[PDB]
């Protein structure tokens, strides 16, 4: 016998305040009992388990489905605590790639000896006329909380020296599998695979498909990668669970297929939670999903990563707060794709959303390729310049170039830094009665121009915006507007190009029509002239 | 040479904090550095039995192209037992902020000579991440004292005292303070003599940043001096004065508002009356005094607010309760930061934190005028400091922006 190298165990304790599990053994049938007896017998012969006595009050329940099923749930609660999938696009193309999944994984790794007392279980004898047979685990049990971590740690420990000795190959270690790859000739590669599995055999790790590989919902071909086929359910009644499943699937599909839109479907899930409900769809949603099946008509593939070439990301605005991106190296060959949906705001603009998307793509890139890509953005250098220089918040985007592929991102209006000479000065005000919801909004100017509009079903903020809107409507191409409202100024200083308040949107449109707008603020009630609280308070 | 027992606060477990994505170069630098540190017994690899984790990344200090390892100990620091020693809670050396010049040094090399409590080591666990999760991350734990932990200088206080004992008795006029990995040394001397003294001190360390607190500013609130006043001018004035009235009690804007009466064009010149000029004068006199009843409470949190003024300039305020400011300041500094807002902001946060460390002996909690995601994405690239401040994000534009300009 060639002595196998010992795998040093991992010291394991339980949670403080809790003792080992004690649970009764459920009554089984006779066939189950015999099957379990046979299994445990041969397993004991293999050295993966050992029989115990009465000295072990801890008992974990067991079943049979033959295959043995041990339920560690309670032990999983009382066991201590232990320490994302790789993305195909990040994988660097190699000439040869071998997949080795170690068989009888957990059972090949010994268990902490002092912890073995807690893994005990009982096989009920026939008609309970005899003491139930007692066993305990000498190795890592299938279904234990601490098995995967200990297994992968041991595997890493073993694998380390082979890697350093073979720098000309690259080894990935995921869970129960190893994926080796090299640019070596298939002969040398096969040889080194043999050396590797021998090296694993020294520690007693038993190892055994071929491209393409179906792995984690993907498909890996030698020169390209994709996703496993997406099942699209079709029904006249669309439930909430259907929408969750479909959102998940579409999201999964959008890492490669460009142009996927989940917005309309995600809107249907707001405040629902009812697992069965029949929800009709808007025409926008129907055309959306039709274009989704249209995108899913002829499949396309992603390529692998080459460290020497640059990493490039290009973003397009899809409208309705939706953004789409493609990450590639050479033209028309994508490493991966994706999308960005806007955060839930009150008011917003395109530049902000674009920035957010850039940040997202940057983080994802740093995860996958470990670096920030060069960006191609549908925004002019001058636009970005003006924006970031005049923005009250600090903002930055990494290295990028302008690509002209409409719709472009632009600034729709720009407020003046200083009051405009020869431009009429509109002093505006608005107010409401919080009881009757009645209010007024209007303006007075230096040319004597005045207006006051009465309003029903409104509030102070609404009237304070309304006044500004009126000032915008009734004024020429250049206007100075004075307001006492910190709210309105707070909104306009955020520079939205779109809002969920129609009033605000109307204001925005008015601003767009203007050549020059100077918005000035003054304290209310302090008796500032031109600011008239009396006109709106009658 | 002997480990002093260290535990956590009652009812608190070790920090479990997600490691954020790192760029390839930083990962490599961390790998090399940690290999070297492993060979020196400063850290040792660990197994799955250690669920605890603390974030780690890599930086570059001033005037150096060599990478440095930076652990983020914030969660561990707050979970670390409040450290009181035989020092009896040493009061801050408030003669430090009064000094002519102050030099900051990195003493972190020393912390690696002292062993750490064996039970506590499991809490220092960190992870070097791998690109695209292709291999499990490399996990270490500290043997010696880690830089960045609040317990490290606390434990090393005695050693540091025994080391700096000759220097302090030699020239008592030189103030010495210690915060984290950094050692601050004040003097009234000349910059050359200062630097020579610093060489003397560092060589005195071997055998075992230049600031200017006197040149630091406490900013008064000022009003414009004009021959002619437009409607807009007076309106802004009334705004700033009304704002300041929240702080200074005696501020009254009524006679200035009396000038604005009627509807006039923003650009129309309005002559000041006698009552108005008198009011403005009284306001000026009021603003020239300090603030009434302003004190620093060590049992309270320090808040720092930063406003972006544009053209590379930034303003800030350190306070405890609103409208009562312990300090205010302005940062125009231009070094290679012209085209980058976030780099500027980062260096500003560093400056303010440093000043705060000098004055109160502790760092403030910043309120940053930046989106969470942008900051979180880019802040580690520009960060040269060994400690880290806490921060939050203000996403609503302040109206007071131009009132500090
Ligand atoms: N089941 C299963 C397999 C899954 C699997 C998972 C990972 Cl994380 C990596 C992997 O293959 C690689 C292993 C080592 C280095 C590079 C590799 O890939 C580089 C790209 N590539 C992919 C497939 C192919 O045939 N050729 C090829 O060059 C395979």
């Amino acid at each position: 016998m060639v002595p196998i190298s010992p795998i040093e165990t991992v010291p394991v304790k339980l949670k403080p305040g809790m003792d080992g599990p004690k649970v009764k053994q459920w009554p089984l049938t006779e066939e189950k009992i015999k099957a379990l007896v046979e299994i445990c017998t041969e397993m004991e012969k293999e050295g993966k388990i050992s029989k115990i006595g009465p000295e072990n009050p801890y008992n974990t329940p067991v079943f049979a489905i033959w295959r043995k099923l041990v339920d560690f749930r309670e032990l999983n609660k009382r066991t201590q605590d232990f320490w994302g999938i790789p993305h195909p696009a990040g994988l660097k193309k190699k000439k040869s790639v071998t997949v080795l999944d170690v068989g009888d994984a957990y059972f090949s790794v010994p268990l902490d000896e002092d912890f073995r007392k807690y893994t005990a279980f009982t096989i009920p004898s026939i008609n309970n006329e005899t003491p139930g047979i007692r066993y305990q685990y000498n190795v890592l049990p299938q279904g234990w909380k601490g098995s995967p971590a200990i297994f992968q740690s041991s595997m890493t420990k073993i694998l380390e020296p082979f890697a350093a000795q073979n720098p000309d190959i690259v080894i990935c270690q995921y869970m129960d599998d190893l994926y080796v790859g090299s640019d070596l000739e298939i002969g040398q590669h096969r040889t080194k695979i043999e050396e590797l599995r021998q090296h694993l055999l020294r520690w007693g790790l038993t190892t055994p498909k071929e491209p393409p590989f179906l792995w984690m919902g993907y498909e890996l071909h030698p020169d390209k990668w994709t996703v496993q086929p997406i099942v699209l359910p079709e029904k006249d009644s669309w439930t909430v669970n259907d929408i969750q499943k479909l959102v998940g699937k579409l999201n999964w599909a959008s890492q490669i297929y460009p142009g996927i839109k989940v917005r309309q479907l995600s809107k249907l899930l707001r405040g629902t939670k009812a697992l069965t409900e029949v929800i009709p769809l808007t025409e926008e949603a129907e055309l959306e999903l039709a274009e989704n099946r249209e995108i899913l008509k002829e499949p396309v593939h992603g390529v692998y990563y080459d460290p020497s070439k640059d990493l490039i990301a290009e973003i397009q605005k899809q409208g309705q707060g939706q953004w789409t991106y493609q990450i590639y190296q050479e033209p028309f060959k994508n490493l991966k794709t994706g999308k960005y949906a806007r955060m839930r705001g009150a008011h917003t603009n395109d530049v902000k959303q674009l920035t957010e998307a850039v940040q997202k793509i940057t983080t994802e890139s740093i995860v996958i390729w470990g670096k920030t890509p060069k960006f191609k953005l549908p925004i002019q250098k001058e636009t970005w310049e003006t924006w970031w220089t005049e923005y009250w918040q600090a903002t930055w985007i990494p290295e990028w170039e302008f690509v002209n592929t409409p719709p472009l991102v632009k600034l729709w209006y720009q407020l003046e830094k200083e009051p405009i000479v020869g431009a009429e000065t509109f002093y505006v005000d608005g107010a409401a009665n919080r009881e009757t919801k009645l209010g007024k909004a209007g303006y007075v100017t230096n040319k004597g121009r005045q207006k006051v509009v009465p309003l029903t079903n409104t509030t102070n903020q609404k009237t304070e915006l309304q006044a500004i809107y009126l000032a915008l409507q009734d004024s020429g191409l250049e206007v100075n507007i004075v307001t006492d409202s910190q709210y309105a100024l707070g909104i306009i200083q955020a520079q939205p190009d779109k809002s969920e308040s129609e009033l605000v949107n109307q204001i925005i449109e008015q601003l767009i029509k203007k050549e020059k707008v100077y918005l000035a603020w003054v304290p209310a009630h302090k008796g500032i002239g031109g600011n008239e609280q009396v006109d709106k308070l009658v | 040479i002997e480990t002093v027992p260290v535990k956590l606060k009652p009812g608190m477990d070790g920090p479990k904090v997600k490691q954020w994505p790192l760029t390839e170069e930083k990962i490599k630098a961390l790998v090399e550095i940690c290999t070297e540190m492993e060979k020196e017994g400063k850290i040792s690899k660990i197994g799955p039995e250690n669920p605890y984790n603390t974030p780690v990344f890599a930086i570059k200090k001033k005037d150096s192209t060599k990478w440095r390892k930076l652990v983020d100990f914030r969660e561990l620091n707050k979970r670390t037992q409040d450290f009181w020693e035989v020092q009896l809670g040493i009061p801050h050396p408030a003669g430090l902020k009064k000094k002519k010049s102050v030099t900051v040094l990195d003493v972190g090399d020393a912390y690696f000579s002292v062993p750490l409590d064996e039970d506590f080591r499991k809490y220092t666990a960190f992870t070097i991440p791998s690109i695209n999760n292709e291999t499990p991350g490399i996990r270490y734990q500290y043997n010696v004292l880690p830089q960045g932990w609040k317990g490290s200088p606390a434990i090393f206080q005695s050693s540091m005292t025994k080391i700096l004992e000759p220097f302090k008795k030699q020239n008592p006029d030189i103030v010495i303070y210690q915060y984290m990995d950094d050692l601050y040394v004040g003097s009234d001397l000349e910059i050359g003599q200062h630097r020579t003294k610093i060489e003397e001190l560092r060589q005195h360390l071997l055998r075992w940043y230049e600031l200017h607190p006197d040149k630091w500013t406490v900013q008064p609130i000022v009003l414009p001096e004009k021959d002619s006043w437009t409607v807009n001018d007076i309106q802004k004035l009334v705004g700033k004065l009304n704002w300041a009235s929240q702080i200074y009690p005696g501020i009254k804007v009524r006679q200035l508002s009396k000038l604005l009466r009627g509807t006039k064009a923003l650009t129309e010149v309005i002559p000041l009356t006698e009552e108005a000029e008198l009011e403005l004068a009284e306001n000026r006199e009021i603003l020239k005094e300090p603030v009434h009843g302003v004190y620093y409470d060590p049992s309270k949190d320090l808040i720092a607010e930063i406003q972006k003024q544009g053209q590379g300039q930034w303003t800030y305020q350190i306070y405890q309760e609103p409208f009562k400011n312990l300090k205010t300041g302005k940062y125009a500094r231009m070094r290679g930061a012209h085209t980058n807002d976030v780099k500027q902001l980062t260096e500003a946060v560093q400056k303010i934190t440093t000043e705060s460390i000098v004055i109160w002996g502790k760092t403030p909690k910043f309120k940053l005028p930046i989106q969470k995601e942008t900051w979180e994405t880019w802040w580690t690239e520009y960060w040269q400091a060994t400690w880290i401040p806490e921060w939050e994000f203000v996403n609503t534009p302040p109206l007071v922006k131009l009132w500090y300009q």
